[PDB]
């Protein structure tokens, strides 16, 4: 695998560089992004073969800047005639639209030149054989676990490896290596003629970082036979838990609300919120992007731009926006590195356990899936679809499904009760269960 | 059509008929059911306006062919971003090791045949289309003081695509579409709100310049966002409970389309895990209801000349007064339950795997006026428009978030309310339907549906109808 | 299983 991927980097360079100079000439800026992804994605029904897909993916994207004016092209075709071809696509169209001073490449300043390494990249052999036997493993640990298991929506495993190259008109020609691979399982139970369907996974750069396919099927047949026979509670207001898989949502609801796009057209709730506390004194939200092995890690942004250790919130308080070149130039401002997303966020427990956190609450709702959209950017209402569980003397009673929750963020992050110590450690977004005084929930 | 799809796709990369066969040989050397090679080449523009100004444009584009081996339950895939002898060979050599076993390679002898055509086959100018976006902003801007803020998009496909099996098929399409999308910011003494609208089909975009009802489409659209925007900036909180719920014509068909549709897909029905399973011929919805999908609408985002699998584009009832009649399918599903294609094999790309999928998803209509439909509720809400909602097919739930929506009190249209997500089941919801009208209508060309990953191009409609209960997420 | 506009 790495001799394969080492010849794949010396020709991504090599098209970067090619793009950039074909470029030069005719335009004041360029900027040129390639990629490479390469591997296998399996699936089992009843712990045998269902799919085998074998993936190889590349692409060519180029922005050119002449005048202030911008035009975009891209190609999944990285031969010398179809870069060519890509370039003078860009061109043309920059001719054609207008100036506009926030746009351009990057500042020379802030670009990653001499990137880190941040050790991404684990290779594994894997054959399409190997692959099933992982898949099917963790499919059949789940139907084992109980006779109310009646279907199944398979096995899955997944193991990639991808090359990624960037280059600008400062001179910036940086590229770096990495993978992922990932097991799950899905499976159905039913009781008195009422199907549900829930699953389990493990993900990790390395594949010695997974979870055994045992682990993974007992906690998916765990998770389906929790929620048999759930009741449709009736409209009420009641304390809420979001289960830490959900309460890291909940937080990610916090990018497009400092997003830079956001703020300088106004059509963000919390525009008037630097400097402000949004959130309990106590809670710090610590953004990490050169996390070693880290699943959302990055040595520059997709605009080149140079990634730091931040503090997004501290001690409750807004600290920054989230910018890129062009929502920085629009407001006054430098980019913070955010072109592409957000780069590992770490909120710490306040000590409590799950259990001890049901203790606290008493009587109320936990909830532990969400669905819909039903989030308001403009004006922090929330509405969303809920499934869960009921808890009464401390302890869940049954689950329950078919019924909203909502309110408004602003009042929900602002008077948060607690963050548990049980935290979610596969996402982006890292925390533990989260606790709300009241919120408004609809159903019969 | 075959013939100039074919001089573009096979000719021009080197390749002839004969090579079609090799490579189909290759596939039919071990024991499968069935294979196919999917060739593909889009070229897709786009064009922003925004501050005023043409901002930003692009133009993208992707060739290639994708390769499937299939056995009972079993799909092995291979494919490549380019077409070339040495990719389809590289390909089916990958995705027939799905199976070990000999087969006996007895294929089916290649032949094309007619299907009627839905769509046809620069056609305007630069300075043209950037005029249809130039006047959008004009007439937004005109139409209220309180107008801040328009962002105008154009977007355009031209795709060709060529499908060879080992069933003898042997079928091709030319695949244009075409979207203008609006979105407004209005402002009043600090507040501010959003509102959009847009549309297309399979067309040029001299579309956007026709008639719609007297007047300039385009125009229209633009004072239509503006409209919602401050329908939007007016509205109070929506209350909470269970209560009757009036979903509008059009856009609002989206809950239904996606809760029963995919509930009506041949692969969950298949596997089982779909509540619809092994349902045919019970009542499963309100005798007044009757639910097709239609891929053969001329013009319309969401038609299939041919699916993905080379099969016609069909009129398929679904449900029939209340009455569940069968499911949508692709090849493998098809053969697996004991029945025949539908048009409904579809994928996302020549890098995907076909599933299957929607085409145009509508309930008919009734004999109820709108009117009537509203003087029946003494208290509930109308939804007029939705935003994007999600759905469990195992369970039967379905959760979606109006964009316009009013009470409804002593039998009239009252005051707007904000954004509620309504809950309910599928199956529930569809048998509590007592009132459908006599004014049906389909989206303006802005479907987007989701399933495995994988976006298409859809359509949804319905007339205005009445769910006596349904559960309203709102706060009052 | 998710549609939007
Ligand atoms: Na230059
Ligand atoms: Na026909
Ligand atoms: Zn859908």
């Amino acid at each position: 695998v790495i001799s394969q991927v080492e010849a794949q980097r010396k020709i991504l360079e090599e098209a970067v560089s090619t793009a950039l100079e074909l470029a030069s000439g005719k335009s004041d800026g360029a900027e040129v992004a390639v990629s490479k992804t390469t591997g296998i994605s399996v699936s089992t029904r009843y712990g045998e073969v269902e799919n085998v897909e074998f993936n190889s993916d590349g692409a060519l994207g180029i922005t050119v800047y002449h005048q202030n004016r911008k035009g975009s092209a891209s190609s999944t075709d990285l031969s010398p005639q179809a870069i060519a071809r890509t370039v003078q696509a860009a061109l043309d169209i920059a001719r054609y639209t207008s100036p506009d001073p926030c746009a351009g490449v990057a500042d020379k300043e802030l670009l990653a030149f001499d990137a880190p390494d941040l050790d991404l990249f684990h290779p594994a052999e894997v054959s399409p054989d190997e692959a099933i036997e992982l898949a099917a493993r963790a499919e059949q640990a789940a139907l084992q676990a109980d006779k109310r298991i009646t279907n199944t929506e398979g096995g899955s495993f997944n193991s990639h490896y991808g090359v990624k190259v960037f280059g600008n008109s400062h001179g910036m020609l940086q590229g770096y290596c990495s993978t992922r691979h990932s097991l799950s399982s899905c499976v159905i139970a039913e009781e008195n003629g009422d199907m549900e369907r829930d699953y389990a996974y493990t993900i990790g750069r390395a594949m010695s970082d997974l979870q055994t396919p045992e682990w993974v099927g007992a906690d998916c047949a765990r998770r389906t036979l929790s929620r048999l026979s759930p009741r449709k509670l009736s409209t009420m207001k009641a304390p809420v838990i979001f289960a830490n898989e959900v309460a890291t949502g909940l937080f990610g609801h916090l990018v497009g609300a400092i997003a830079g796009g956001s703020v300088y057209r106004k059509s963000t709730f919390l525009l008037d919120s630097l400097g402000k506390q949004i959130l309990p004194d106590w809670l710090t939200i610590e953004e990490h992007p050169h996390l070693l092995k880290g699943l959302a890690s990055t040595p520059f942004d997709s605009e080149g731009v140079r990634t730091e250790r931040r503090d997004i919130i501290k001690d409750g308080i807004l600290t920054q926006w989230l910018l890129t070149s062009y929502s920085a130039r629009k407001l006054g401002l430098k980019s913070t590195g955010h072109a592409g997303g957000i780069h590992n966020w770490r909120i710490a427990g306040q000590g409590l356990s799950f259990e001890q956190m049901l203790k606290e609450m008493g009587t109320g709702l936990v909830v532990t899936e969400l669905m819909g959209q039903g989030v308001s950017a403009i004006t922090g209402d929330y509405s969303r679809g809920a499934a869960g569980f009921w808890v009464e003397n401390g302890e869940i009673q049954y689950p329950v499904s078919e019924i909203t929750i909502a309110g408004n963020l602003k009042d929900m992050w602002r008077n948060i009760v607690t963050v548990g110590n049980d935290i979610e450690t596969r996402s982006n977004i890292q925390c533990g269960s989260v606790l709300l005084p009241e919120m408004k929930i609809a159903g019969q | 059509s075959l013939n100039l799809v074919s001089e573009q796709l096979l000719a021009a990369n080197g390749l002839k008929h004969q090579d079609l066969f090799a490579i189909l040989g290759q596939l039919a050397e071990r024991r499968l059911d069935y294979g196919d090679l999917y060739f593909q080449s889009s070229y897709h523009e786009s064009w922003v306006l925004e501050d005023r100004i043409i901002k930003d444009g692009s133009y993208n584009i992707d060739q290639g062919v994708g390769v499937r081996a299939i056995s009972g339950e079993k799909t092995g895939f291979a494919y490549a971003d380019q077409i070339s002898l040495l990719a389809l060979e590289q390909s089916a050599q990958a995705a027939r090791t799905i199976v070990r076993d000999s087969g006996d390679g007895k294929v089916q002898t290649l032949g094309a045949v007619e299907h009627s055509p839905l769509y046809t086959s620069q056609s305007m100018s630069r300075e043209e289309k950037l005029d249809i976006l130039r006047r959008v902003d004009k007439v937004a801007r005109e139409a209220d003081k309180r107008v801040q803020e328009v962002t105008a998009s154009l977007s355009g496909v031209y795709e060709l695509i060529l499908v060879a099996a080992t069933d003898g098929t042997l079928a091709a399409d030319v695949r244009p579409l075409v979207r203008l999308s609006v979105s407004v910011l209005v402002e009043e003494d600090g507040k501010r709100e959003r509102g959009a609208s847009g549309g297309g089909g399979r067309f040029g975009y001299e579309f956007f310049l026709a008639d719609l009802d007297g007047e300039v489409r385009a125009d229209a659209w633009a004072k239509e966002a503006v409209r919602m925007a401050l329908v939007n900036l007016s509205a109070v909180a929506a209350p909470a409970g269970t209560m009757p719920v009036v979903l509008g014509a059009g856009w609002p068909g989206v809950l239904l389309a996606e809760a029963v549709g995919h509930g009506l897909e041949g692969d969950f029905n298949r596997r089982g895990t779909s509540v619809f399973s092994g349902q045919v011929g019970e009542l499963v919805a309100s005798e007044l209801c009757t639910v097709v999908d239609d891929g053969t609408m001329v013009d319309r985002r969401g038609s299939v000349a041919i699916d993905d699998e080379g099969t016609p584009g069909q009129y398929n009832v679904l449900i029939e007064n209340g009455i569940l009649k069968g499911y949508m399918q692709d090849k493998l599903n098809a053969r697996l339950m004991g029945m025949t294609p539908t048009g409904n094999g579809r994928r996302e790309s020549y890098a995907h795997l076909p599933m299957p999928r929607m085409t145009n998803t509508y309930m008919l209509p009734g004999k109820s006026t709108p009117q009537e439909i509203i003087e029946s509720v003494e208290y509930g809400i109308y939804a007029p428009n939705f935003g994007g909602g999600q759905v469990d097919i195992t369970s039967d739930k379905f959760v979606f978030s109006t964009s316009e929506a009013y009470l409804i009190e002593n039998g009239k249209v009252t005051k707007p309310v904000k954004g509620a997500t309504l809950i309910g089941s599928g199956i529930e919801t569809m048998q509590q339907i007592s009132m459908v009208g006599n004014d049906l209508k389909l989206d303006n060309g802005v479907g987007v549906c989701g399933k495995e990953g994988q976006s298409l191009p859809v359509g949804v409609g319905q007339p205005t109808l009445k769910v006596d209960n349904l559960t309203v997420g709102g706060t009052a | 299983a998710a549609a939007a506009a």
